[PDB]
């Protein structure tokens, strides 16, 4: 998992938020996409910004046009999937992006 | 005149508080689509002051 899409319609219509982690950079932006029918990575805009024995866990709301993230990276032992126990997520960001987002998708990465 | 500011007329529904909106997708204001071309009962959504 390296990146997701939010927006409503997905095809250049409105702008879009992009986020997309790499190893040199993170990067996210807002622009008028037009995307791919199958998004993945190969190994107008008005807004832009930059920075199994473990799990990363995040939430993303929306709410007055500012996107919020939270996140918590946690070791793990149940290796099966989604382990029980206890641990809150802390924020990270709150972007000014007044996108009305109402779908969203994963960027997968392939070697 | 100055037609270079521009506002909208017309949204199917209201801004949330600080949702923001570029799209200029033909308003379809009745029965009849507006298969992208203006017509009766479709309307370009933004307008100027000039
Ligand atoms: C937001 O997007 C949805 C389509 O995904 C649309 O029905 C809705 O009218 C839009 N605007 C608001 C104010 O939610």
């Amino acid at each position: 998992i390296r990146g997701w899409i939010f927006g409503t319609t997905l095809d250049s219509k409105t702008q879009s938020l992009l986020i997309v982690n790499n190893a040199t950079n993170v990067v996210i932006k807002v622009c008028e996409f037009q995307f791919c029918n199958d998004p993945f990575l190969g190994v107008n805009c008005t807004f832009e910004y930059v920075s199994f024995k473990n799990l990363r866990e995040f939430v993303f709301k929306n709410i007055d046009g500012y996107f919020k993230i939270y996140s918590k990276h946690t070791p793990i032992n149940l290796v099966r999937g989604l382990p029980q126990g206890f641990s809150a997520l802390e924020p990270l960001v709150d972007l000014p992006i007044g996108i009305n987002i109402t779908r969203f998708q994963t960027l997968l990465a392939l070697h | 005149g100055n037609y270079n500011y521009l506002y909208r007329l017309f949204r199917k529904s209201n801004l949330k508080p600080f949702e923001r909106d570029i799209s200029t997708e033909i308003y379809q204001a009745g029965s009849t689509p507006c298969n992208g071309v203006k017509g009766f009962n479709c309307y370009f959504p933004l307008q100027s002051y000039g």
